[PDB]
């Protein structure tokens, strides 16, 4: 039974966490005493309609706010598939975390609220329905399900007229991102009530399309790049009793086996894999797409962090001293020049990098070099530029290992640019 | 409070002065030039007499050869060939290298004469102090010390925190903020900061802020909303509106504004900016320069021509109502400048490119 990673994205508070929480509850994955205990806890403090969200959100600041800050991971399965669903933050201050979720994902649930004002917020120039769709695209997600949500709200009330509008707007934009929009479902749902999560909703007879669970089983699982060197971007590091220090991440390429020696780049630390756990299950090997914890003898929690990448000593992850990229400027208020230092988001990592050369401006339609060493770039120029990471950074040529070679450029709480890496100037491997 | 400065001769070539703050030391960095002859009481090791050495305090006149400043050290390093001293020691022709410290008396002789803007520049130093900036998120923490004349990173640190599901994740973030507060206090103390700007997304910054306020209650503690922690956050905070106001008297900070405007014009109205020493001199002569942002390293370039061009252009824009701002290369803004040859200028009106001859 095939496995896939689902990232749940969308603007702030449009209902990602309740949608995931309720879906799990309905599917039979949350005990009554727990969903009720949370109901009590919620109501008891400020929040109240948050009992579903609070089976994902557990951080101190998260409950008080009540905002998703960092990813949450849960397992469930349908008829066809076993799923890791990843609950992402919508708040603009934490889109770096949404990005690490998107890089891990095989497919995305776009949660967008149909409420008056809300939908327009998220689809505005600076809103996160727009941002997360962009980022998901640049991070290489090509399977997307959009759940048009809050369909029960007084100012929506199952109105097919509203649904149709949000779909219209959504489809336009997504089409321009490069999505074959007609091949993707727009499911009117109520995350709070449950409309169209698992069974048909009485309240929306005009739908006829697939439910959420139905859409899920229509997803087609990706390819598994075995016979590519092992790469596991680490998402988190834990010190666990009974295990030792265990990184957690999704295997991107190659295969990992218990007993393998592994190197963490860029720190250059080496250790031996004692165990592999995925969804609390003991594995002897992890294939690409597997989302695992793996215990590592000889490495401590202070040696490795999020954004590091594990590989075999045989062929270690490239650490870029410099790298070359084909980029496209989405937004910038003025002029991008040599010296400009956005932060580069790749796989699970985020590192500021100084543009040290704008090699070329490209035709925005046919891609030919149109100017060498232009003075500056603006939205929305296409260019070839050279980057120098300010700290060590693992990147990989796009043509070799794409998931480690596609990135967003972000500056100043905004998504400025997107790129793919065309060349890497490797740093000298150091090992410990 | 500022550098006492007194012109000794009728030809106004000789000035006695006494740095009383590190900003005064910086003022000397951007003012003194190779060829200036200084006179200090230092001391050196003389072979009196037989196989033995004694350390003797003596006064020398040194033809400055080298002027060097590193922020937050309270020292202006100077070096050159000794042009005069006690003849009993035979020091003439020999290199002397020392440092001007705060309070060190020194007399300096400029052949061309001490202009009147130069004399005023020297005395301008309000002993504006120091501030500290931090940025915290669940990933990184960074802390920096800020002055008019420099910026230095004091802490850069991943918060190798658990993931959120981890039991006692609450305790480990509590330790994290305590660590961050203890560092912010230590450095504000170490540097005599009246102000601590604490930046970051969400509540971490305010958890940290509360604890440093409680430990230094006289300290001015301002939180700023910011996309992220770490160094990138400290750099973002320097650009936020609240910090630009609080820290407005700092050149490092004020630079940020004129760079933002400069870039805007590069995109939207190109003929109203200039950069490069040569171009800035050209438009400074026309009277077109509203303000010039200049990395200090240009003042001390090894090329004589460019030091003369830059000082000229700067003489020019000051004389026709303009603002001149000098920053260290070692600053966020100063690093953006290197691509533009270290100087940019905001022009009062469009000067066409054909006209910058
Ligand atoms: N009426 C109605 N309210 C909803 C629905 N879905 C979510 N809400 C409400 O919207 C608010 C936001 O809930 P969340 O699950 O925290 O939304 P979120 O997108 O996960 O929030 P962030 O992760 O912080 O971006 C809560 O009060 C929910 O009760 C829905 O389908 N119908
Ligand atoms: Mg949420």
């Amino acid at each position: 039974k095939p496995h896939m990673n689902l990232v749940v994205i969308g603007h702030v508070d449009h209902g990602k966490s309740t949608l995931v929480g309720h879906l799990l509850y309905r599917l039979g994955y949350i005990e009554e005493k727990k969903l009720k205990e949370l109901e009590e806890q919620a109501k008891s403090r400020g929040k109240e309609s948050f009992k579903f969200a609070w089976i994902l959100d557990k951080m101190k600041e998260e409950r008080e706010r009540g905002i998703t800050i960092d990813l949450t991971f849960m397992k469930f399965e349908t008829k066809k598939y076993v799923f890791t669903i990843i609950d992402a933050p919508g708040h603009r201050d934490f889109v770096k975390n949404m990005i690490t979720g998107a890089s891990q994902a095989d497919a995305a649930i776009l949660v967008v609220s149909a409420r008056k004002g809300e939908f327009e917020a998220g689809m505005s120039t600076e809103g996160q329905t727009r941002e997360h769709l962009l980022l998901a695209r640049t991070m290489g997600i090509e399977q997307i399900i959009v759940a048009v949500n809050k369909m029960d709200a007084p100012d929506v009330n199952y109105d097919q007229k509203r649904y149709e509008f949000v779909v219209s707007v959504l489809k336009k934009f997504m089409k321009g991102l490069g999505y074959q929009v007609d091949k993707i479902p727009f499911i009117p749902v109520s995350a709070w009530k449950g409309d169209n999560l698992i069974e048909r909703s009485p309240n929306m007879p005009w739908y006829n399309g697939p439910t959420l669970v139905e859409a899920l089983d229509q997803l087609q699982p990706p390819a598994k790049p075995v016979d590519k060197p092992l790469r596991i971007p680490v998402q988190n590091v834990y010190s666990i009793p009974g295990a030792g220090t265990v990184p957690v991440g999704r295997v991107e390429t190659g295969v990992l086996r218990v007993g393998d020696k592994v190197v963490f780049m860029p720190p250059g630390v080496v250790g031996e894999v004692r165990s592999i756990e995925m969804h609390y299950q003991q594995l002897q090997q992890a294939e690409p797409g597997d989302n695992i914890g793996f215990a590592v003898r000889g490495v401590s929690k202070s040696d490795i962090k999020r954004g590091d990448v594990a590989g075999h000593l045989d062929k270690p992850p490239t650490v870029a001293e410099e790298f070359e990229a084909r980029i496209f400027v989405i937004w910038h208020p003025s002029a991008i020049t040599v010296g400009y230092t956005p932060v580069i988001h790749v796989h699970t990592a985020s590192v500021s990098s100084r543009i040290i050369e704008i090699k070329a401006k490209l035709d925005p339609k046919t891609g030919q070099v149109v100017e060498q060493n232009p003075q500056f770039l603006k939205a929305g120029d296409a260019a070839i530029v050279r980057f120098k990471p300010v700290k060590p950074l693992v990147v990989e040529k796009f043509s070799e290992i794409p998931q480690l070679g596609r990135f967003a450029m972000r500056d100043m709480n905004r998504t400025v640019g997107i790129g793919i890496v065309t060349d890497v100037k490797p740093a000298k491997v150091d090992i410990k | 409070s500022h550098m006492r400065v007194e012109v000794l001769d009728n030809k106004r070539r000789i000035v006695r002065l006494r740095p009383e703050s590190e900003e005064d030391l910086w003022l000397l960095r951007i003012t003194l030039r190779p060829g200036d002859v200084v006179r200090i009481r230092t001391s050196r090791d003389v072979p009196v007499g037989s196989g033995r050495k004694e350390r003797v305090v003596m006064t020398l006149r040194i033809r400055l050869d080298s002027i060097e400043f590193q922020p937050f050290t309270g020292k202006l390093r100077i070096s050159g060939i000794v042009v005069e001293g006690p003849d009993e020691f035979g020091v003439k022709g020999r290199r002397h290298s020392t440092a001007v410290s705060i309070g060190t008396w020194l007399v300096v002789e400029r052949d061309k004469g001490w202009s009147e803007q130069e004399l005023e520049r020297l005395a301008s130093g309000r002993a504006r102090g120091t501030a500290v900036i931090a940025a915290v998120d669940y990933d990184e923490f960074a802390l920096a010390v800020l002055a008019g004349h420099g910026m230095k990173i004091l802490e850069d640190t991943s918060a190798r925190l658990p993931g959120k599901d981890d039991p006692s994740r609450e305790q480990e973030v509590e330790k994290y903020v305590d660590r961050a507060a203890k560092r912010i206090v230590e450095e504000a103390a170490r540097h005599r900061s009246p102000i601590a700007v604490i930046a970051g997304p969400g509540q971490l910054k305010t958890s940290v802020a509360e604890k440093v306020q409680r430990a230094m209650p006289s300290l001015k503690v301002a939180t700023v909303d910011t996309s992220m922690g770490g160094v990138a956050g400290v750099r973002e905070a320097l650009r936020r509106e609240s910090v630009t106001r609080i820290l407005r008297e700092l050149s490092i900070v004020e630079a940020e504004g004129v760079l933002e405007e400069f870039l805007r014009r590069i995109a939207k109205s190109r003929d109203t900016v200039a950069y490069t020493p040569g171009e800035v001199l050209a438009v400074a002569r026309m009277g077109a320069v509203d303000t010039v942002l200049l990395v200090d390293t240009l003042l001390h370039s090894p090329d004589d021509a460019v030091r003369e061009a830059v000082d000229e252009a700067l003489r020019l824009v000051e004389s026709m109502g303009g603002r001149v701002i000098i920053i260290p290369g070692d600053s966020p803004a100063g690093e953006r400048l290197v691509s533009f040859g270290g100087v940019i200028a905001l022009l009062r009106y469009p000067v066409p490119q054909e006209a910058r001859r």
